[PDB]
């Protein structure tokens, strides 16, 4: 039957809505209906229909011919309403039909490319990947000379578009058939005397071969370079520019190997540096920039000193592409190991910071990124202070964006190298420009925050003399009432608390502590979350007695915030409660801790994982401080009331208490709940036991004999679910105690799990199988094979199915281990069934 | 696949006789160079032939020097697999050398024509072997052990109590309920431990009144045993063809009168290299007893008992930490590797633990601080094991 | 309905998880001890499916992990664990 | 209670694998050996002629295959290890830290020395562009190796090359001159043998030398070529191709060696020479146990050792792009080795399959003397014969 | 499970089971080094020849059905 049709699919699958007998009306070449269904089964349909129709159209690919195939496929690939996945399917079927039709696709090659080549420039990266893919498969199906003869006339076309896409297509077929297969075509076209557009197109083929192939060029690098190197002295400026750009592309793809292949290109380039201007000089300089890192140390010194004059001259070019090119080249030169830092400090830095660090460069985002990253890469070689000093004074500029640029630059520099390079003067200059640049903020630039915290943490104990001033500015900023600056200041406190502890200014963190405490009534949730984060950051480093908001007063103020709906407030608040729980331990009523505990219990079901982790951890801390006895009784009471709908969180709580405090404390009670006659609570304690053992894992090695009888009577048939979840308990115990010497107890429970091997309900039988696999890893495949050998050749078939199934579970896992456990089976008349090698004795 | 020196000599001579047959008269010269030169078999390899051929030699060698005291070249197709030196209760203090031999052993497919047991006089205080008698037997005897003035010999799956006679070794008792084949046998003063080739160890008692070998225990698991040693009157430590080591122990309250006792396994551990010798011994004077084993790959290892549960928990936590912070190099799971055929039971991998010194300093700090210690303390506590049981030459 | 694992050869693509299924194991839905990183096949991690959740197919926010119980049983060593529906086509949500 | 504690005092001394190369990234050549459970890095000194153990590491697994490779333009050799894990690992030795850095580790199967899980066999493309790990039966995987801009090695997703009901005697990468990577392997299909109660399908079922090709442009692996062999072979030898020598493989077989490059190259065979007046039973065959390969910018040759420890120097005469004859020559005799390594500066490492290991110095290449040199074109029907002599081409320099 | 070689079912003959475990056993001999060492010591043959015989045994380890 036909699947669902979309409105845009009527244009391509209209002739299937009418039922006609195919044989009655079967004109030769009107069997398209056939392929139609297959195609309509691939685009719209389930995976089985797609694979079935796929294999059907690949087997009959020769019979159908390329004509109908592509004549019906290309319109679908051309439909504007085509989804990306549908297009992927059309690509795969295009490949799988191209593989069968080896030579038949030649007369249609052109008709394919005019439909496909646009995809090589589509905005969608995946569409470009698919276009390259099917062009490659087309280059393998048809011959090399077929693609060459098909795409050659478009080489010297007058339109730049078709030359560009043609060059990219030739790069694709170069990747499909290998560089050597297309080497002679490029050697011929790149020296064509017919027109310059041909040589330009071929050189573009070299460039796109560089970009596309990448590091796979290195073997053929000298071949391509020797094919292309002549274009640097041609009378046409366009072919010189594209030749230098393709040299730069080859150098980029060959990084960091392959300096020898560019040998015959080093001197021309250099020469051109003295006699070229405009964007051709930009291409030459770009090639030099991508070529210098490939060189050795001494030759990098020689060449860099040989081009640095013209480079410095072009530091002040009016063109923007020139400025960005020479900036990238500066980064590339000053990244090379051969360029000593003294030379850069003498001849490079003064014009660099004179001409490039202007106010007009901080406005363009591209100039921003290029200048900042280039400057940090300079700092990585010439030193931290040597760069920071030249831009510290600009931290006090009136233009805020310039302060953003220099602040980010110094932030990354000090984040990379550190503060050991900084003297006293540059230190005080840093704190000055950072304070001033942080005080007059029009918005809430995170760059100023990262810069402040980064420089403070970098100075470490060197910031102690400035902490009163810093905390004053942080307080004034904290009371600005622009809610986001209160948030930002709280974040800064949270980032610098650890350094404030190591500077002997605990009382200052006290003032910050009470000031932050007097802000928990905040309405804006994000700001409140930052406040709680700063409080948690101070509590962790300060002693519990030196907390200016005493915990006796602090915690009950945090208890109502746990009802906040925002996820950030919940996470930070819970985390603070847990820090007080683990470290503060006391100072709150056991009933108060309890109240907190049962406020937190629902938050185990939180949607965000971080909140779940925090809730688990703090619940563990408060369970350690309180003790298991009182809380466990209320959890056991909560297992019965509000059952099935909200008991899972109480189960997690029982496992948590069983972990932080030894399960010696809570397991006996859990036993007591099992006795009562009501059956659903039996399932409650069974489930809770499964999650308990799965959670504690290895701690259950000393608590198996205690739960053995419960799993004996429970595991022996009372209720179907009883045996289900009880087998689950056996599985979790087996996996948790695996490798801790409990083969006797688990081996004993095996004798009770095994009677339940024959069962029909899927859930309980899959639980039993899982228990058998856990007992396989914890007991060993030997015992499992022993239990499994009896019914492998049992006369009954219904037993052979189950025992063979178990044997499959034990064979897939630890197949190499079964070699030592296969029993001896004596050979009969027709066969030899004895492994004689294992009977050898030395 | 070997010739004895005599057989090699006859085939070389015969090959010279065939060699002269060619019409040619340089055949006698080629036979001069050929017969004169017996190439060194150590470097140019030993001539090998025959799927059923063998070569066995008994040697009496002094361990102080390298001299061989006596040499006994056996027959062509005789292959010795067991040997022992002991006294007999019926004779005086004369030392006798029993050697278990096999006749026409063909492996793959396994088929044996016969077996022999040579008896030697070992006179001149262990410097020469004098032929006494050669007692034939049906199956290959690969196990000979001194037992209460007599000799236990394991011929095939039949464990027999043998006494010395002036003409042949008289069969005094026999037990044929052994599963497959006897690879080795060791006896404490009263009991008998036999190593089945495939069915682990078996525990047999010898009733002196009737000369009856009653099987009173066996193992719950099959084990391709290679060697073993009795750690005490109840436990046995055994090796594995698949490179495993185990310790199996009888129930504490047991007597040899009861039957069908299931011996519980108290130790499992995959070494990773096939072990062929276990020995409980002290390595240095003043140290403690260790279970030294050798391996088929030319390696020497030791198993060492813990003195307290605190150390057990300590090294165990070390194992757990290094299993995650220092995982095996080739992607293998350490716990699964040591649980190759049987799950690990009460063994800590000290080779993994000593890699604590190879980790990064931050990982040493984390693992050490998790144990409330410092990295140098962990390293010293690791060296303590070698100081107590192995070789430590530090002199303060 | 009828959901099944991919079970093709996993590659270098790291499986992802959305905010709802941030801590589940792809195979047994267990939240305890996320252990080994999840690898998925190239076809299941392609185009519109890149970075999508392995369980429900939503926008992934973290990485997917097999639970420790699966790692012990070598359930990570099977095929790609991305849940696919044998009824929904590739355009369907 | 009885808790134990295992410790090793003398690590395993026998060698299961041995490869050589510039693992330190310098002009010095080192030897990585696998003792089974332990990976070890040794450095033979060209001065004193002693082998020193640079590094020794417990891998806590079963090492089943060991290979070294190098990317194009590289100066340092990596280490691919096929283990009993369901994972393949590429390692890099670090001299500054004296440790193997696990560069890559990709998972594909289950643990243990399994039958259909790859790890037993490992063959790498001689240009370093791809590696192939394969099992004894059915499953075969190929990873593509390519470095990034930071010159760090990167691995690809696995490409399947499975073939059901097929057994693999050996896998070997074929040296093609930067063409599509070629992995030649010996296969044997038992589907017919498993469905014939007469046993006649078991006989006459000969192994097939098959060439697998990695289509780098199409990113898939196809069973490109396959031809049955005359008699069963035990292992293959990579013949250097591209600019240095003709591409192809040397199939070692019981009593024969066969150069069988595919295309228009005719099969060239030569019988295994036997020692004069073998005291062995003539009914027993003779194979090679291992093979070393030395490649020079000028020439190349091979060293193939027999079961008796007979090392032969195998040279190939070539015309145009085809091979003419296989020239064997009796080199020397050493104990039966599990692996051999021919290093520059004239040294041969012989890791005996059992007993002590040896390190010799190459005094003469084996020629310029008056010993007989056998060729494949020599007619006979009867094998060649030679005289085993004491060591005259090698000198024992160290013994481990 | 059907696609995993060595897996069995109810209609699996004894010959199929023991040829499966025979091939598994031979592959394990190929893998574990010390096992192949023990075997190569028992029968005085080099490791290469023992592995060769173990590979020849893979065609029909037991016999025709
Ligand atoms: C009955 C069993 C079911 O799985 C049941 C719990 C599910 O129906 C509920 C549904 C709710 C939404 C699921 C809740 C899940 C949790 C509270 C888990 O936390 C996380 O994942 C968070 C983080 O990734 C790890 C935190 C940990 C290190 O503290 C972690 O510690 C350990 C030792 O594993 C805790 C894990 C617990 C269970
Ligand atoms: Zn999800
Ligand atoms: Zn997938
Ligand atoms: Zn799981």
């Amino acid at each position: 039957n036909l699947p669902f049709l979309k409105p845009d699919d009527i244009q391509y699958f209209d002739k299937l809505l009418v039922d006609v007998d195919e044989s009655t009306l079967s004109p030769e070449e009107q069997k398209e209906r056939k392929i139609m269904k297959l195609l309509l089964k691939i685009k719209n349909g389930t995976p089985p229909m797609r694979k079935a129709a796929l294999r059907q159209i690949t087997d009959k690919a020769r019979e159908f011919g390329a004509g109908p195939l592509f004549n019906q496929i290309l319109p679908l690939l051309m439909s504007p309403t085509l989804e990306d996945q549908e297009r992927h399917l059309l690509v795969k079927v295009i490949d799988r039909i191209l593989y069968k039709l080896d030579d038949l696709v030649r007369p249609y090659v052109h008709k394919i490319l005019v439909v496909i080549e646009p995809l090589l420039i589509d905005e969608d990266y995946y569409a470009r990947v698919e276009g390259r893919e099917i062009i490659s498969n087309l280059a393998k199906a048809a011959g090399l000379a077929t693609m060459i003869s098909t795409m050659r006339p478009d080489i010297d076309n007058m339109d730049e578009y078709v030359r560009n896409t043609t060059a990219r297509a030739f790069a694709v077929v170069a990747s499909a058939l290998g560089i050597p297969s297309l080497l002679p075509f490029l050697k011929a076209v790149c020296k064509s005397k017919k027109s310059w557009q041909a040589r330009h197109t071929g050189i573009k083929i070299v460039q796109q071969i560089a970009i596309l192939m990448g590091c796979a060029i290195l073997p053929h690098l000298r071949s391509l370079v020797e094919i292309i190197e002549h274009g640097l002295v041609d009378e046409q400026q366009k072919v010189r520019t594209i030749s230098a750009l393709a040299i730069a592309a080859l150098a980029e793809a060959a990084t960091p190997y392959g300096i020898e292949s560019f040998d015959s290109v080093l001197k021309p380039l250099w020469k051109g540096i003295r006699q070229h201007r405009g964007k051709g000089l930009a291409a030459f300089l770009k090639a030099i920039g991508y070529l210098i890192p490939l060189m050795d140390a001494e030759y990098a010194n020689y060449y860099t000193r040989e081009v640095m004059l013209i480079l410095i001259r072009e530091f002040q070019s009016p063109d923007e592409e020139m400025k960005k090119i020479v900036l990238k080249v500066v980064k590339q030169c000053c990244g090379t190991d051969g360029v000593e830092a003294n030379y850069i400090k003498t001849e490079i830095l003064p014009p660099f910071f004179k001409h490039f660090w202007q106010h007009r460069m901080a406005l363009d985002r591209r100039n921003y990124r290029q200048l900042v990253d280039t400057t940090v890469e300079l700092a990585n070689k010439v030193g931290a202070a040597e760069i920071i000093s030249r831009i510290v004074d600009d931290l006090k500029d009136e233009a805020e964006q310039y302060r953003k640029m220099v602040m980010e630059t110094i932030e990354k520099i000090m984040g990379n190298l550190g503060a050991a390079d900084i003297d006293h003067k540059l230190e005080e200059q840093l704190i000055d420009g950072i304070l001033y640049a942080f005080q007059e903020q029009t918005t809430e630039d995170s760059v100023m925050l990262n810069g402040f915290g980064t420089v403070v943490n970098a100075l470490g104990k060197r910031v102690k003399p400035y902490l009163p001033q810093i905390c004053g500015t942080v307080l004034w900023r904290l009371n600005n009432k622009s809610a986001k600056v209160r948030q930002q200041a709280a974040d800064l406190i949270s980032r610098t608390a650890v350094v404030m502890k190591t500077c002997q200014e605990e009382k200052l963190m006290g003032h910050l502590g009470v000031v932050l405490y007097e802000y928990l009534g905040e309405e804006y949730p994000e700001v409140l979350g930052s406040i709680l984060g700063a409080l948690k950051a101070i509590v962790n480093v300060i002693g519990m007695h030196k907390m200016t908001p005493p915990i006796k007063d602090l915690l009950p103020r945090l208890t109502p915030i746990l009802k906040n709906r925002h996820e950030k407030v919940q996470e930070n608040c819970i985390d603070l409660v847990g820090r007080i729980a683990d470290r503060g331990a006391e100072y709150v009523s056991a009933r108060e801790w309890m109240r907190i505990c049962f406020e937190l219990l629902e938050l185990l079901k939180a949607h965000k994982k971080a909140i779940r982790r925090a809730t688990v951890n703090t619940f563990g801390y408060i369970a350690k401080a309180i003790g298991p006895h009182d809380v466990l009784a209320t959890l056991l009471n909560n297992l019965k009331v509000q059952e099935r709908q909200n008991r899972v969180c109480t189960t997690v709580a029982i496992a948590i208490v069983a972990e932080t405090c030894s399960p010696f404390t809570v397991l006996p009670a859990l036993m007591n709940e099992y006795r009562v006659p009501e059956l659903n609570v039996q399932n409650g304690v069974l489930k809770s036991l499964s999650f308990l053992f799965e959670y504690i894992g290895e701690m259950g090695k000393d608590y198996i004999y205690a739960v053995t009888p419960l799993l004996e009577d429970a595991l022996m048939d009372r209720d179907l679910v009883h045996r289900q979840t009880a087998s689950a308990v056996v599985q979790h115990m087996s996996l948790g105690v695996y490798g801790f010497g409990c083969e006797d107890s688990l081996n004993h429970l095996l004798n009770y799990v095994w009677p339940n091997v024959f069962e029909t309900s899927p859930h309980v039988i899959q639980a039993v199988m899982g228990a058998l696999e856990g007992l396989r890893v914890a007991i060993g495949p030997c015992r499992m094979l022993q239990y499994c050998l009896q019914g492998l050749f049992h006369p009954a078939r219904k037993v052979r199915d189950v025992y063979w199934k178990i044997y499959n579970s034990i064979y897939i896992g630890s197949q190499d281990a079964l070699i030592a456990h296969y029993p001896r089976i004596y050979n009969d008349d027709k066969n030899t069934y004895i492994r004689y090698e294992l009977d050898y004795i030395l | 696949n070997a010739y004895t020196e005599a057989t090699k000599a006859q085939r070389k001579q015969q090959m010279a006789e065939e060699m002269v047959e060619a019409a040619g008269e340089l055949a006698a010269e080629m036979a001069a160079a050929f017969l004169n030169e017996n190439l060194p078999e150590s470097i140019f390899g030993a001539p090998k032939a025959g799927n059923g051929q063998w070569a066995s030699v008994i040697r009496v060698m002094n361990p102080i020097q390298g001299n061989t005291l006596d040499l006994v070249q056996l027959e062509q197709n005789e292959a010795a697999f067991s040997v022992a030196v002991c006294r007999f209760s019926n004779t005086g203090e004369d030392w006798y050398v029993l050697v278990g031999v096999a006749k026409d052993l063909i492996l793959n497919p396994r088929s044996v024509a016969g077996g022999f047991v040579y008896t030697y006089k070992l006179v001149n205080n262990g410097e020469k072997l004098e032929f006494l008698h050669k007692t034939p037997v049906e199956e290959v005897p690969a196990a000979i052990a001194p037992f209460q003035g007599r000799v236990l010999i394991g011929v095939g799956k039949l464990l027999r109590v043998y006494d010395l006679g002036k003409k042949k070794l008289l069969r005094k008792c026999e037990n044929k309920h052994i599963a497959n084949y006897i690879s080795g046998i060791q006896t404490i003063g009263h009991r008998v431990i036999v190593s089945d080739v495939q069915e682990s160890f078996i525990w047999v008692r010898y009733k002196r009144n009737e000369n009856q070998l009653i099987i009173f225990a066996d193992d719950t698991y099959p084990r391709w045993v290679t060697t073993a040693s009795l750690l005490d009157y109840d436990t046995v430590a055994g090796a594995d063809k698949f490179g495993n080591i185990c310790v199996v122990r009888l129930p504490p309250n047991t007597n040899d009168e009861v039957d069908s006792q299931k011996a519980e396994v108290i130790m499992n551990y995959h070494v990773g290299e096939t072990v062929l010798s276990l020995q409980k011994t002290t390595l240095i004077p003043g140290g403690s007893e260790s279970l030294v084993y050798t391996t088929l790959s030319g390696g020497i290892g030791i198993l060492v008992p813990f003195t307290s549960h605190e150390d057990h928990d300590f090294f165990q936590h070390v194992e757990m930490h290094l299993r995650s912070e220092h995982p095996p190099l080739c992607g293998r799971d350490h716990l699964s590797f040591r649980s190759y055929y049987f799950p690990v039971k009460n063994v800590i991998d000290g080779d993994l633990c000593e890699q604590f010194n190879s980790m990064e300093p931050n990982k040493q700090k984390n693992v050490s601080e998790e144990l409330d210690r410092t990295p140098p303390e962990v390293s010293k506590k690791l060296e303590d094991i070698r100081t107590r049981y192995a070789f430590d030459y530090k002199d303060d | 309905p009828d959901l099944i694992f991919c079970r093709k050869q996993a590659g270098v693509a790291i499986g992802r998880l959305c905010e709802k299924c941030d801590g589940k194991c792809v195979i047994c839905d267990s939240y305890v001890r996320p252990c080994t990183l999840v690898r998925i096949c190239d076809e299941c991690n392609y185009g519109s499916y890149q970075g999508r959740c392995v369980i429900c197919g939503g926008p992934g926010v973290s990485d997917a992990y097999y639970c420790k119980e699966c790692t012990i049983q070598e359930k990570d060593r099977d095929g790609c664990p991305k849940i696919v529906n044998l009824g929904s086509s590739k355009t369907d949500l | 209670d009885m808790f134990l504690y295992n410790l090793t005092l003398q690590r395993a001394t026998g060698i299961s694998f041995a490869i050589h190369g510039n693992f330190s990234g310098t002009k010095q050549q080192e030897i990585v050996v696998s003792r089974g459970k332990i990976l070890e890095l040794l450095r033979p000194d060209p001065n004193t002629g002693k082998v020193h153990t640079l590094l020794t590491v417990e891998v806590f697994g079963v090492i089943r295959s060991l290979m070294a490779f190098r990317l194009t333009g590289g100066t340092k050799d990596y280490i691919v290890v096929g283990s009993d894990s369901g994972r393949i690992v590429i390692l890099e030795y670090q001299p500054s830290k004296n440790m193997f850095e696990k560069i890559h580790q990709e998972t594909f199967g289950k643990s243990g020395c399994r039958r259909i899980v790859p790890g037993q066999f490992l063959a790498v493309d001689p240009k370093g562009r791809a590696v192939m790990i394969s099992a004894i039966e059915k499953q075969k995987l190929v990873y593509i190796l390519n470095r990034d801009a930071a010159a760090r090695l990167t691995i690809s997703s696995p490409l399947e090359a499975h073939k059901a009901n097929t057994l693999v005697y050996h896998v070997v990468g074929v040296d093609v001159g930067f063409e599509n990577p070629m992995f030649a392997c010996l296969e044997m299909d038992y589907e017919e043998a498993d469905n014939d109660p007469t046993g006649e399908a078991a006989a006459n079922t000969q192994q097939t030398l098959t060439f697998y090709e990695l289509d780098l442009g199409l990113n898939h692996v196809v069973r490109k070529y396959s031809e049955p062999l005359e008699e069963h072979g035990n292992f293959l030898i990579t013949v250097p191709g591209g600019s240095d020598g003709p591409s192809g493989v040397l199939i070692c077989s019981e009593n024969y060696i066969t150069y069988k490059n595919f295309g228009d190259q005719p099969d060239i065979r030569c019988p295994i020479p036997r020692r004069r007046n073998d005291l062995d039973d003539p009914e027993r065959g003779m194979i090679f146990v291992c093979s070393a390969t030395h490649k020079t910018k000028s020439m190349f040759f091979f060293l193939a050792q027999t079961e008796q420890g007979d090392i032969f120097k195998i040279t190939l005469e070539t015309d145009e792009d085809m091979v003419t004859e296989i020239r064997l020559k009796y080199f020397d005799t050493v104990p039966v080795a599990a692996a051999m390594c021919v290093l520059k500066t004239g040294f041969l490492f012989v890791a005996s399959e059992f007993g002590n290991h040896y390190l010799y110095q190459i005094a003469h290449l084996g020629d310029d003397d008056e010993e007989p040199e056998f060729s494949s074109a020599m007619p006979l029907e009867d094998t060649f014969f030679f005289q085993p002599r004491p060591l005259k081409n090698l000198v024992l320099v160290d013994e481990l | 499970q059907s696609k995993y070689i060595g897996t069995g079912h109810a209609d699996t003959t004894k010959w199929e089971w023991l040829v499966n475990q025979h091939r598994d056993s031979y592959c394990s001999y190929m893998g574990h080094f010390d096992l192949l060492n023990y075997f190569a010591i028992a029968e005085n043959e080099s490791k290469a020849r023992v592995r060769f015989n173990l590979m020849e045994k893979m065609l029909q380890p037991c016999g025709p059905p």
